């Protein structure tokens, strides 16, 4: 149930001693290492051509956040603050009130993307599939406050990415 | 259903707009105020009221497990339609 | 003294005659679960959540209503006490609406909390739930009567403390509903306190509606100044804004109630 | 209770109770409590004068041979007058077993350093100086190990706030990273999460 | 048979393990006789040292002595005998069979609080 | 597509030379991909 | 001997690294928290709590977040008794004030009192 | 040239992790463990999960245990690739770094297919794992495992018999067994000295009593035998991965206590009790019974343990994190005496040191 | 009331350790101003040393002043050995911090703090 | 895979291994990116009868630690467990 790495007593007959002396003087293992490096020289490299070729992902991927809507235009978020209660970094700030037709809707849904740890506890806490952590990872900014998302930015990300987000959820909701 | 303040600033679906004498409009100077122009309160009001023949209807939002939790809406009041508390879809007993 | 000796899980406790089973268990630091019992209202005994096994008795007793006899051993944590609690919680949650996200009582719900602590983790109810017509009792109490579990704390508060006699039960069986039966407006000076003692989110605060949520609120203990009663209150805030005002229990002032101006 | 319940290990529970009796009767001068949890771990709660006599014993007794110091810990419990609880976690590779030696101190009483028993402790209790302010007498090089060099206070005390009292920023006037009294653009939102209902009646404390 | 390596780094092979174990166990009993008889450390260590010394006196083979002392290699058995000797010499100076030096405070080990 | 390429080279995009008014001839951008092709290009699905 | 006698009052304010502003201007409050009247459970009224006086929370100009300058704003300490909390407040130099534990008084309950012959304590409904 | 004293000043990544754990629930404090030993993410997830489950008196289902052991050995491959290849990159062998980080990239694709994140998965949770394996994942783990032995073979072709690599590792950092036990070393740092100790054998957890593997034991205590032990632990990890792929059982992946593990979203949106349990597990969290455990696993750096103290609430009272790098870097000063300045980088290599778990 | 000491049996040995620590800081300050190349004077750094000693001059407990001497020796050891940078030495001099309002009236003007 | 046989033979000779049987670049052998929809099993607690929670309540079977000795014969010396059994050398590959 165990093995001894490096417990070989080397043979001391003239054959093996001459083999080790030929290895020392004629550099046989150094040529072995050069041969392995030469063997990688003629392999095809593993380099994809970004931006034109993209790394492989899956529908579970946790990227840029988005607020979703129903298939009627009504937003799914009903202000229950489960996402900001489960949020391990407290990135989500929510304020709510009843709007003009008496629905329970938010008036503040902030996600600080520079506190966010991108773990997706918010999208699994969410009982209506309102918040998701979508598929976008290419959203780097030149300014820090451009990563302080409000409700308008998250709803625009949902409107922007819904055609992909809905198909990823369609691929993955049976595991959830 | 966006509208505009007299300062030329868009008013959000919440109703947020800065005052004229508020300095914090300077953050949009040379840039843009990002609002979403699909107001959900105007979009759910475009949905037609569903006529049903029962007294209690169930609603899950459509999609089954992809919608909201399935709730049960009573429809005894004929003065008012019965609204889903999650999705806002409204129902009427046709009798 | 004429104190009788009873036993809560074998622990001897000396109680006054007339003490219920629930109070005798309170005296050893155990809290029997309850929905219709309230220590400032009359005993109802109609939610059956407080059913507890007295040993050598082949029937659980409603601990909120049953007085202790001398020599009882109240088994607060025996197997059939727990089976009684899970069965009664299953019937309370059978017709209850899946409204916990859109409900103001969420996070501070007795039904949620002692569903977690005393009932089963899942459902066997494969049927359709009832849906109760809402009522309009004023601008202070939002009324969503599908969430009602028929504990009648409405009616005992309005009859016994507010002294109003406008709330009641109409109908019979599973179709029994709580309300005024007419379009009548429950506006007492103590009308908002029915928001406090409703264990579910069937009666909620219409001004406070949807704005906050109990875990994120900070609880500052403070004094009412709307009158010279000096009611003890909790100003619950959230991020530097006053969210609502609850009562504090003070036995000598405001026992656990506040007025509607205070609230 | 087959599928979802953790199966109880009664053999290890019996063996750890017997070895706890063994330690409690070999060392009555220092051992205050001996307990075994329901998940079968042995805690030996001792007096702080016997850090070196107990831990040497467990390191050197032929029926103990706790040759490994896994972890050394302090726990701040402010309602205790000896608010710091020093926790040694020991591993016997010979007897394939773990023991826990717990003791106590407050801010002013020094604990004797266990570096002469286990050299492993040399940084660990040094961390206990840095995080808690528990002083260890006869330590070789006792100083801070994890906090910044000008740090005031001991962070893992529970009366110490989550953010500090100072925060750093670069200041272009003095051309220097500077420390200033902390201001947060968003305050840490305290959540009161505890349910008002009792969860575990086996752990119910008796009333006053 | 002259074991070539113990396998453990820094733990050299003992040439005469039985004589070393006999000297260490009798020296442990010599040190351990200076402890009072009501001290449980004396009784337990005399008991296990007599068991180990009887097993050493009843087995000529090194391998079988390793299998029935049940402590791995014979050199770490020798090291544990030396550790027990050093422990007994320290336990004389500590005197830890005495009563408890001080009671804990009343809620010192009460968890939870 | 080229399914003879190894997994990562087997799907690619040649970006447009003009998108939303910007001259993207040399300034190609990874966020120029619309979301309906973003599943296929990032191999979230087999289906274009 | 190996023990010294210190008759002085216990004070560790110079050792805890706390700035003086958050020692001599803060008012610790030692209290058992009141039961939330939304609920009937009493498991939060079991322990003593030390909180502090709330300081200024203001609006963040960028996001509207609640910005604070109070380090002791989220500091709630838990104690088993009142005297432990008082000893811990005095040990750290915090000027404190103590509210007493308010228990609910023993009520007199009777289900038969709902149906009296002559008393006002009859129920008119059930 | 000689090193007389080595004084490692640390705390440059002390982020106050385990004070931040004290204000967060058990689910909320799980993703701090992804970031301590941040090349060994799901192993630290497993150690914290086993600590919480030991305090909760519940156990994961068998398929969860097999998934945890499968991804623990994938994680062990990740960490030993990082360890061997950066230990060679610091010495100067920069090429097997690049050769092995493609296999490393494919295992990060395995993490991303099973959780959605390439590194910090938050996938192993108290109660089991968060989500089941997607269809087709185990076939690709088989296609990886079928080829990874040749990658180890060409790594070992570059470094092992190379005389320059042996001159940088053969008499360097020699630790005796008694000093390695006394300094609190664990893992390869013990087993390089000949100490026959692996926690997956001696104090076994989830299904390691049901997988069959060997334990590489060194004989000289040097950097070279610790290198060979990590290469052979990659070999034996491939062996465990094959046994996990063949013996993966059916069944659920969370514990079926909905007061601990959250229910499925299909029954959360249908059943009242499941919605209540979903609500309370994602806002309050489950309550852990009061007690203090010390739960330790054989992480690829050594004994990784948690001393976890619950007071009854849904948040930990205390969470001490025992990491191997703390004791190993405390032993750095002994291991570098009588050596040279370019030997200290080999000693900081052979102690697999990641300062997230050193400084917390 | 009978407690275990740290180094000092009473306040005399304790004041002796305080006095030796002040001697060591007074000797160290010119080397600190030189090798950190501070922009202060030796008089100013020695006044900061005297300020940090006279801040804690109200303490009457031997164990507390033992721990204060221990922490002062740790500060000095981190200053003699160049473990602090210039920033850590200059954090004693709150240079970028605006002066706080000291009287009642300006504290009333600027905000709510007592 | 697209390498010619001369470069393939050179590459296999220089590595000393057959590099086409085990390519480190992935091809059509890997799984499809679109899969059939799963159907996950439910646990043992998905029963409509004999499924009371108190008969499977793990968290409420945890007891406080049994206090073995508190300070308010010729009995055998004990160890915390039996001594560890010596590990057996591998039959698979002992390197011996
Ligand atoms: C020795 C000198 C070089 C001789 C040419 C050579 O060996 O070509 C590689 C050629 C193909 O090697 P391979 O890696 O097995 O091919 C796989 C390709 O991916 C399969 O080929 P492919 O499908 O990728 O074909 C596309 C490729 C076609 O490949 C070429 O054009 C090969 C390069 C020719 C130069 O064309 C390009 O990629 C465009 C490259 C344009 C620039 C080439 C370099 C110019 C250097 C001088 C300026 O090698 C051989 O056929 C064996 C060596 C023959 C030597 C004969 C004596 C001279
Ligand atoms: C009076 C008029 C003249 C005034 C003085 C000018 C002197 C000559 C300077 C060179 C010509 C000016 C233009 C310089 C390049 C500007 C255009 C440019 O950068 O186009 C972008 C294009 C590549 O596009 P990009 O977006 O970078 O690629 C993304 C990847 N697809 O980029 C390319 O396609 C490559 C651009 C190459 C730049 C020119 C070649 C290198 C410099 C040669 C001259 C200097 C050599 C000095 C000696 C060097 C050492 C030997
Ligand atoms: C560059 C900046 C350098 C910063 C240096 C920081 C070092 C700070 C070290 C602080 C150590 C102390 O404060 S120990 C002082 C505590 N002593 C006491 O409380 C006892 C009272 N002590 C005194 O009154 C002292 O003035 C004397 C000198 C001991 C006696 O004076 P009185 O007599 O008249
Ligand atoms: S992904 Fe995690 S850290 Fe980010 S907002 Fe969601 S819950 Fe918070
Ligand atoms: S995003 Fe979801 S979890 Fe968050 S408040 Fe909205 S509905 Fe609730
Ligand atoms: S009353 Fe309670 S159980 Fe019912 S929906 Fe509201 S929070 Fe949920
Ligand atoms: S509305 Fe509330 S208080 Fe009134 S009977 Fe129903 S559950 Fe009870
Ligand atoms: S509480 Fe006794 S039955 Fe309702
Ligand atoms: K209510
Ligand atoms: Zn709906």
């Amino acid at each position: 149930t165990y093995k001894y790495v490096n417990l070989r007593e080397p043979s001391m007959d003239m054959k093996s001693v001459t083999d080790r002396a030929a290895q020392t003087l004629l550099w046989t293992e150094l040529i072995r290492g050069l041969g392995m490096t030469l063997s990688y020289l003629f392999r095809e490299p593993a380099t994809i051509n970004y931006p034109f070729e993209k790394g492989p992902l899956s529908p579970r991927f946790r990227g840029e956040h988005a607020l979703r809507r129903y298939p009627s235009g009504e937003e799914r978020c009903i202000a229950c603050k489960l996402c900001e209660a489960v949020c391990p970094a407290q990135a989500i700030t929510i304020e709510a009130e009843p709007r003009a037709d008496g629905s329970r809707r938010t008036t503040r849904y902030d996600i600080d993307m520079t506190k966010c740890i991108y773990c997706g506890f918010c999208q699994e806490a969410c009982p209506v599939d309102a918040i998701v952590e979508g598929p976008n990872f290419e959203f780097s900014t030149e300014t820090h406050e451009e990563l302080l998302y409000n409700k308008e930015k998250l709803l625009n990300n949902g409107d922007k990415w819904e055609a992909e987000i809905a198909a990823n959820i369609q691929a993955d909701y049976l595991y959830r | 259903g966006v509208r505009t303040s007299p300062t030329g600033e868009k008013v959000t679906h919440t109703g947020q707009v800065y005052d004229d004498e508020d300095y914090r409009r300077v953050r949009f100077v040379g840039r843009q105020k990002e609002v979403n122009e699909n107001f959900a309160i105007d979009l759910i009001a475009e949905q037609p009221v569903s006529q049903v023949g029962s007294r209690v209807i169930s609603c899950d939002g459509g999609g089954g497990a992809l919608g909201h939790p399935r709730v049960y809406i009573n429809l005894d009041k004929e003065t008012k339609t019965g609204t889903c508390g999650y999705c806002g879809l409204q129902f009427r007993q046709q009798h | 003294s004429n104190l009788i000796e009873v036993f809560v899980d074998g622990q001897s406790v000396m109680v006054e005659p007339g003490t219920t089973v629930l109070q005798a268990c309170e005296k050893v630091g155990m809290q029997i679960p309850r929905f219709c019992y309230h220590e400032r209202l009359s005993v109802a005994g109609n939610c059956r959540m407080c059913l507890v096994e007295i040993e050598k008795a082949p029937k659980v007793v409603a601990a909120c209503a049953m007085p202790v006899m001398k020599g009882w051993n109240i088994l607060t944590n025996s197997e059939k006490t727990k089976k009684a609690r899970e069965g009664v919680m299953e019937f309370l949650l059978a017709n209850h609406p899946l409204d916990c996200p859109i409900c103001d009582q969420g996070g501070e719900c007795d039904l949620q909390d002692q569903s977690m602590m005393f009932g089963s983790d899942r459902s066997r109810f494969l049927e359709g739930k009832r849906a109760v017509e809402d009522k309009n009792i004023g601008p202070l109490v939002k009324t969503i009567m599908t969430r009602c579990i028929q504990c009648t704390r409405c009616i005992r508060f309005a009859s016994e403390i507010a002294g109003v006699d406008d709330l009641g039960t109409t109908g019979r069986g599973n179709d029994m509903q709580v309300g005024t039966y007419i379009e009548k407006m429950f506006m007492s000076e103590l009308s908002g306190n029915i928001i406090d003692i409703c264990p579910v989110g069937a009666l909620t605060s219409k001004p406070y509606a949807f704005t906050a949520r109990p875990w994120e609120t900070r609880k500052t203990e403070s004094i009412d100044v709307m009158d010279a009663v000096g009611s003890n209150i909790v100003v619950s805030t959230r991020t530097g804004e006053v969210m609502r005002i609850l009562p504090r229990m003070h036995e000598d002032i405001n026992e656990e109630w506040i007025s509607d101006k205070t609230r | 209770t087959r599928p979802t319940v953790r199966p109880r290990n009664d053999v290890a529970h019996k063996q750890l109770s017997a070895f706890g009796e063994y330690v409690a009767e070999i060392l009555p001068k220092y051992v205050q409590q001996v307990q075994v949890s329901c998940f079968s771990e042995l805690e030996i709660c001792i007096h702080p004068d016997g850090v070196i006599p107990v831990l040497t014993f467990l390191r050197d007794h032929s029926n103990a041979q706790f040759k490994s110091l896994a972890d050394l810990t302090a726990v701040d419990i402010p309602t205790r007058q000896n608010r710091f609880e020093i926790v040694y976690n020991l591993l016997s590779l010979r007897f394939n077993s773990r023991i826990r030696v717990k003791t106590y101190t407050d801010e002013l009483t020094p604990v004797e350093s266990s570096v002469s028993v286990y050299k492993a402790a040399n940084w660990y209790e040094r961390e206990i100086w840095d995080m808690f302010g528990v002083f260890f007498a006869n330590h070789p090089d006792l100083r801070r190990i994890l906090t910044d060099y000008g740090f005031e206070g001991h962070p893992f005390r529970k009366d110490f706030p989550l953010s500090g009292y100072v925060e750093l920023r670069y200041d272009d006037e003095v051309k220097r990273v500077v420390a200033e009294p902390v201001e947060l653009a968003q305050e840490f939102r305290k959540f009161d999460l505890n349910s008002p209902w009792e969860a575990f009646p086996a752990y119910r404390q008796p009333p006053e | 048979l002259l074991k070539k390596t113990t396998g453990l780094v820094g733990l050299a092979v003992c040439e005469t393990p039985h004589e070393r174990l006999k000297i260490l166990y009798t020296k442990i009993l010599d040190v351990l006789g200076h402890i009072p008889k009501n001290a449980a450390y004396r009784k337990y260590t005399e008991q296990i040292t007599n068991e180990k010394l009887s097993i050493v006196k009843a087995e000529p083979d090194v391998k079988k002595l390793e299998e029935q002392l049940q402590g791995g290699q014979i050199e770490e058995v020798i090291l544990q005998a030396e550790n027990e000797l050093s422990l007994a010499r320290k336990m004389i100076q500590w005197k830890p069979w005495e009563p408890l030096v001080e009671e804990p405070p009343a809620s010192q080990w009460k968890w939870p609080i | 597509e080229d399914n003879k390429q190894f997994f990562g080279r087997h799907r690619w995009v040649i970006y447009t030379t003009e998108m939303n008014g910007k001259n993207t001839f040399w300034d190609v951008d990874g966020s120029m991909v619309p979301p309906e092709w973003h599943r296929w290009l990032h191999c979230m699905t087999d289906d274009p | 001997t190996q023990l010294i006698t210190v008759d002085e009052k216990l004070d560790i304010t110079t050792l805890t690294g706390v700035p003086e502003e958050h020692i001599k201007t803060r008012k610790a409050r030692i209290f058992v928290p009141a039961r939330n009247n939304m609920q009937s459970g009493v498991n939060n009224t079991k322990k003593w709590k030390m909180e502090f006086d709330t300081r200024e929370r203001w609006e963040n100009p960028l996001m509207g977040w609640a910005s604070t300058a109070d380090p002791l704003s989220n500091l709630v300490l838990t104690f088993s008794t009142k005297e432990d909390a008082i000893a811990f407040a005095e040990k750290n130099g915090w000027s404190y004030d103590v509210e007493e534990r308010k228990v609910p008084k023993p009520k007199s309950k009777s289900y038969g009192a709902n149906f009296s012959w002559n008393k006002r304590t009859r129920v008119s409904t059930k | 040239e000689m090193v007389r004293k080595c004084d490692p000043h640390i705390g440059l990544l002390h982020r106050g992790t385990e004070k931040l754990i004290e204000y967060k629930t058990y689910l909320q404090a799980l993703p701090y463990f992804d970031r301590l030993d941040y090349v060994s993410m799901m192993c630290n997830e497993q150690a914290y999960s086993l600590a919480v489950e030991k305090l909760l008196n519940i156990q994961p289902p068998p398929r969860a245990q097999w998934i945890r052991v499968l991804f623990g050995e994938i994680t062990r491959l990740l960490n030993h690739i990082m360890a061997v290849t950066t230990h060679a990159l610091d010495i100067g062998a920069m090429t097997p770094f690049f050769w092995m980080f493609e296999e490393r990239e494919k295992m990060f694709e395995f993490y991303e297919r099973v959780s959605g994140a390439r590194m910090h998965a938050a996938y192993v949770r108290p109660g089991g794992v968060h989500q089941d394996l997607p269809l087709g994942l185990m076939d690709d783990i088989y296609e990886f495992s079928k080829n990874f032995s040749l990658r180890i073979d060409e790594l070992e072709e570059m470094l092992t018999n190379n005389r320059i690599w042996r001159n940088r590792t053969v008499d360097i950092g020699v630790v005796t067994a008694e000093d390695a036990l006394n300094y609190g070393f664990s893992g390869v740092m013990l087993r390089g000295s000949g100490i026959q100790w692996d926690l997956r054998k001696t104090q076994p957890y989830d299904v390691y009593d049901q997988v069959e593997f060997d334990v590489p034991i060194g004989s000289r205590g040097d950097c070279y035998d610790r290198y060979l032990c990590r290469v052979e632990e990659m070999r034996q990890s491939i062996r465990i991965i094959s046994q996990c792929l063949n013996k993966m059982p059916p069944g659920e992946i969370k514990v079926d206590d909905a007061k601990v593990s959250p229910p499925k979203r299909a029954e959360m949106k249908t059943s009242m009790e499941s919605l209540i349990h979903h609500f309370k597990l994602y806002t309050e969290g489950y309550q852990v019974p009061p007690g203090a455990t010390y739960t330790a696993i054989e992480a690829p750096k050594g004994e990784f343990g948690v001393y976890l103290v619950s007071d009854g609430s849904s948040r930990p009272y205390r969470c001490k994190i025992k990491a191997p790098g703390f004791a190993h870097l405390a032993g750095l000063d002994k291991m570098s005496k009588g050596h040279m300045l370019a030997d200290v980088v080999a000693i900081i290599g052979t102690q697999d040191i990641v300062f997230g778990e050193v400084d917390r | 009331t009978s407690v275990k000491p740290i180094f000092s049996r009473d306040m005399n040995e304790a004041k002796r350790r305080v006095r030796e620590l002040y001697r060591a800081w007074y000797r160290e300050v010119p080397n600190t101003v030189h090798l950190f190349q501070l922009d202060i004077s030796v008089k100013q750094g020695r006044d900061k040393v005297r300020e940090m000693f006279k801040k804690n001059a109200h303490v009457t407990d031997p164990r507390v002043v033992d721990l204060l001497v221990i922490k002062g020796k740790m500060e000095l050891e981190e200053t003699i050995n160049v473990w602090k940078q210039r920033t850590h030495v200059m954090r004693f001099f709150h240079e970028t911090e605006a002066p706080r309002p000291k009287d009642f009236l300006s504290k009333f003007y600027v905000g709510h703090d007592p | 895979a697209s390498a010619t046989r001369l470069i393939q033979g050179l590459r296999n000779w220089a590595s000393g291994r057959d590099l086409q049987a085990k390519l480190q670049l992935r091809y059509q052998e890997i799984s499809k990116r679109t899969q059939p929809p799963p159907k996950l099993p439910v646990g043992p607690s998905h029963r409509l009868s004999n499924n009371y929670y108190c008969a499977r309540d793990g968290r409420r079977e945890a007891m406080p630690p049994s206090i073995v000795m508190s300070s308010q014969s010729e009995k055998k010396a004990v160890s915390p467990a039996p001594p560890i059994k010596r590990w057996e050398l591998s039959q698979d590959e002992p390197y011996l």
